[PDB]
RNA sequence: UUUGGAGAGUUUGAUCCUGGCUCAGGACGAACGCUGGCGGCGUGCUUAACACAUGCAAGUCGAACGGAAAGGCCCUUUCGGGGGUACUCGAGUGGCGAACGGGUGAGUAACACGUGGGUGAUCUGCCCUGCACUUUGGGAUAAGCCUGGGAAACUGGGUCUAAUACCGAAUACACCCUGCUGGUCGCAUGGCCUGGUAGGGGAAAGCUUUUGCGGUGUGGGAUGGGCCCGCGGCCUAUCAGCUUGUUGGUGGGGUGAUGGCCUACCAAGGCGACGACGGGUAGCCGGCCUGAGAGGGUGACCGGCCACACUGGGACUGAGAUACGGCCCAGACUCCUACGGGAGGCAGCAGUGGGGAAUAUUGCACAAUGGGCGCAAGCCUGAUGCAGCGACGCCGCGUGAGGGAUGACGGCCUUCGGGUUGUAAACCUCUUUCAGCACAGACGAAGCGCAAGUGACGGUAUGUGCAGAAGAAGGACCGGCCAACUACGUGCCAGCAGCCGCGGUAAUACGUAGGGUCCGAGCGUUGUCCGGAAUUACUGGGCGUAAAGAGCUCGUAGGUGGUUUGUCGCGUUGUUCGUGAAAACUCACAGCUUAACUGUGGGCGUGCGGGCGAUACGGGCAGACUAGAGUACUGCAG
């Protein structure tokens, strides 16, 4: 089940752009709603909350998903924050979006979902794959002739490439390499305060 | 006299079953000795375990293998080396 | 040498302390209320261990015997049937299974459970394997036939038949017993070296002509058992004495094995304040939840044992019995009857009635694997694999989009300027997952057969095409704790509510609207358990006033000791080999497209057993001194 409400109603509660090209946002950055400008008091678990749904209606993941990535991280003996980093990163779309391929988290989550990829010469339709170190992303031909996914990768200058990811022709192959480090992933928002809120 | 079980363990929609040497009356999950192989027919290879020198033990004391468990070690080999009519053969196809 | 701890509201005019309550978190074998689409993977009577309509859940051998009731063939035929055939077989003898597999937690505080060894004190069919033999005689019965009682179950009387059914006798000299004579070991009788010695005793059954199985005994192994023990693990003195085969010895019987296991004779004690005997509760454990840990709660599923089979007892059989669908008897319930008498035990798989909040289908198969039979073929198996129902739970997916205005209706407020629902929407294009309609279509089976084939699942899972955004979202909250406010309607009424607490005409707390927040195929309420609760404080609390020093001494049992002069190492660490079942937890690997699921090998498996190596503290024991204490001499005040 996935959020098919407006997109810009978080943005606009929230008061932090998420897609990024919000015009809405800039115009109005005042919460929706006849009372948002009115004063609300502060609290430590208002902002605790807020940076917890700043990144799940950002990443688009579901919350038993995302307690799930927060128990694993929590496991595994590195650092808690860029483990959780890393195992939310790892999510096939958000891969295939900062691999240009894609407009939108949405959009790459839909594009999964329908299956136009394929993962080392195997189908895989599921928003929700796991890549881990030295894998292989494939592109088919039925997705190469798609009309939408020409317009990608034939606009894609969006952000630039990260470290760990790079594309290496026409055919759009993503390849992962090493776990990467937080100062340079510069991801926005903060993880200490969705640990400590889980923490609570 | 002890045969070679297969213990049933798991829940319903995949089977399972424990290569254990233990006395025939007991029940089919029932107290295991030594546990030398597994047996699970649901995935697709259905790959094969079994520990050759403590099956040569048993066999040799005198546990007593029904024809499927006979079958599954002529398969992986153990019969062939016991018997030393062919020799020892290896043919089990490994994971892809 | 590495991994992991949050608080807030609430007493007062005000705060500080203590102290109590409540809330935010995770989990359930859950339920009700609204809503609701599919697919995969789990789970499913926790109360009434209540009675249970019907059908299933335990059968196999002609290559054991006599036979041929029902099928086949061959001679016959009048189509009533008459002969052989062993292919086949009803029923009858004779074996094997039947103590296997499945179920429930009433009783049980116990060697009942886990761990640790044990047996010089046991036995063990079917399995494999080194090593003697398998001679002989006799009689009868079921079955069948005739007949009686009687609706029935069932039985008697007479005639008669064979066997791997039954019983003698011939060997045994390697065993099982009693009396006389050595070496080793200690852990004690005594065991072992089958010690030697004289006397006595001890068993078989054959079949098949083919990958051959049987009969009697125990030097060797393994499984299985039975028994004894150090240790552990609920509450309660508003439970202080308990016991008379009770305690101990000797002699007898007893049992596979020692034993007051049972009997007789002797003596009077054993257990008891380091909680006996009594009372209530309850199956134990690996595990699950919570907690950083300690700890607390608990025993879902699975798995290791325990105990039971409508209630209470008893015994036969067997290598093996609480013997669930074995036996006998007494009770209650139900049923049949022709009234003379009989049959029962779903806590087996499904199902019904009742209780409840409630928990499924009177489904398909031996395809795979375990179990039983048989030389095999083969047979049986509600064990098991599978399917159907149910958002109940861990897990994945679907109800779309890209762009689109200083932002079209309509609703709600307005300060009447306007702002709201809103990139939402109508729109132009896209792929259309999964359902829908078709084709191909598995593996699960180096399996079994000397046959020609064998898959319930399933013609599903899975691929290949077709059409269409086309079939797909709701539930709580919005006074502070606690992310979310305004208007409209009644005003100490109607009502909310986990703590404070909210309405006495203009409520952000009641009801309705919008608007926003949280969550989502689930959303809340309710109940149980942990945390915060350092709120039972060992780690980690106090006793002046909040709760607490008993009124104070003497002093028994216990707990604790002022120096240094000496062994054994029983408090203890000093290292090593030696257990820690499986499963679970944690680390890494690997497979189902990833998802639950499981596929392999590690690792984990925090306790306890024996052999070898240490002596600083923490005790008894084997000897001396005095800084605590007491005495001794002189005075002292009260
Ligand atoms: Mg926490
Ligand atoms: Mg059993
Ligand atoms: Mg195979
Ligand atoms: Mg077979
Ligand atoms: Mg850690
Ligand atoms: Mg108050
Ligand atoms: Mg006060
Ligand atoms: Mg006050
Ligand atoms: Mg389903
Ligand atoms: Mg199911
Ligand atoms: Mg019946
Ligand atoms: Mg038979
Ligand atoms: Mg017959
Ligand atoms: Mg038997
Ligand atoms: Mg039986
Ligand atoms: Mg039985
Ligand atoms: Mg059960
Ligand atoms: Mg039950
Ligand atoms: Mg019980
Ligand atoms: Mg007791
Ligand atoms: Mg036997
Ligand atoms: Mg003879
Ligand atoms: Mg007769
Ligand atoms: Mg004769
Ligand atoms: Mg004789
Ligand atoms: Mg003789
Ligand atoms: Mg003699
Ligand atoms: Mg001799
Ligand atoms: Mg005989
Ligand atoms: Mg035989
Ligand atoms: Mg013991
Ligand atoms: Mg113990
Ligand atoms: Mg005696
Ligand atoms: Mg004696
Ligand atoms: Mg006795
Ligand atoms: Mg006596
Ligand atoms: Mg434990
Ligand atoms: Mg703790
Ligand atoms: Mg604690
Ligand atoms: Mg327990
Ligand atoms: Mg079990
Ligand atoms: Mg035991
Ligand atoms: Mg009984
Ligand atoms: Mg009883
Ligand atoms: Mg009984
Ligand atoms: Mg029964
Ligand atoms: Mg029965
Ligand atoms: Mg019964
Ligand atoms: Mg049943
Ligand atoms: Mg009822
Ligand atoms: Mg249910
Ligand atoms: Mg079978
Ligand atoms: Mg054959
Ligand atoms: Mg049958
Ligand atoms: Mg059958
Ligand atoms: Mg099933
Ligand atoms: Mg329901
Ligand atoms: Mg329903
Ligand atoms: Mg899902
Ligand atoms: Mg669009
Ligand atoms: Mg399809
Ligand atoms: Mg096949
Ligand atoms: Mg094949
Ligand atoms: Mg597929
Ligand atoms: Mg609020
Ligand atoms: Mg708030
Ligand atoms: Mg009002
Ligand atoms: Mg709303
Ligand atoms: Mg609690
Ligand atoms: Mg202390
Ligand atoms: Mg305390
Ligand atoms: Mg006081
Ligand atoms: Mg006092
Ligand atoms: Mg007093
Ligand atoms: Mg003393
Ligand atoms: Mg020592
Ligand atoms: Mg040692
Ligand atoms: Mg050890
Ligand atoms: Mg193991
Ligand atoms: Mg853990
Ligand atoms: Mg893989
Ligand atoms: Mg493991
Ligand atoms: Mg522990
Ligand atoms: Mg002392
Ligand atoms: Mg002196
Ligand atoms: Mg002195
Ligand atoms: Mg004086």
């Amino acid at each position: 089940a996935r959020y098919t409400g407006p997109a810009t109603r978080k943005s606009r509660r929230l008061g932090v752009d998420l897609v990024g090209g919000d015009q809405s946002f800039e115009k109005r950055p005042y919460p929706p709603g006849q009372h948002g400008r009115a004063r609300i008091k502060e609290s430590e678990y208002r902002q605790q909350l807020q940076e917890k749904q700043k990144a799940r209606f950002s990443y688009g993941v579901m919350e038993k998903q995302f307690r799930r990535y927060y128990e694993e991280a929590n496991r595994q003996p590195g650092k808690t924050g860029d483990n959780l980093l890393r195992i939310l990163e790892s999510r096939l779309d958000n891969v295939v979006y900062r691999a240009g391929l894609a407009r939108t988290r949405r959009m790459a989550r839909q594009l999964v979902s329908h299956g136009h990829f394929l993962v080392n010469g195997v189908k895989v339709d599921i928003p929700s794959y796991r890549v881990s170190q030295y894998d292989i992303i494939d592109v088919k031909e039925k997705s190469l002739n798609t009309l939408p996914f020409q317009i990608a990768r034939e606009t894609a200058g969006e952000r630039p490439i990260p470290s760990w990811l790079q594309v290496v022709g026409e055919r759009q192959r993503i390849l992962v390499h090493q776990l990467p480090e937080r100062a340079q992933i510069d991801v926005p928002l903060t993880e200490q305060l969705i640990v400590e809120l889980y923490s609570k | 006299a002890v045969k070679i079980k297969l213990t049933r363990l798991g829940k319903i929609r995949n089977p399972q079953y424990r290569i254990i040497v233990a006395d025939a009356r007991t029940r089919r999950d029932g107290r295991a000795i030594e546990v030398i192989g597994r047996y699970h027919p649901k995935e697709e290879p259905s790959l094969i375990q079994i520990d050759s020198e403590r099956a040569q033990y048993w066999l040799g004391v005198g546990a007593q293998p029904t024809e499927p468990v006979l079958a599954l070690l002529k398969i992986t080999g153990d019969w062939q080396k016991f018997k030393g009519l062919p020799g020892a053969e290896g043919t089990l196809k490994v994971k892809e």
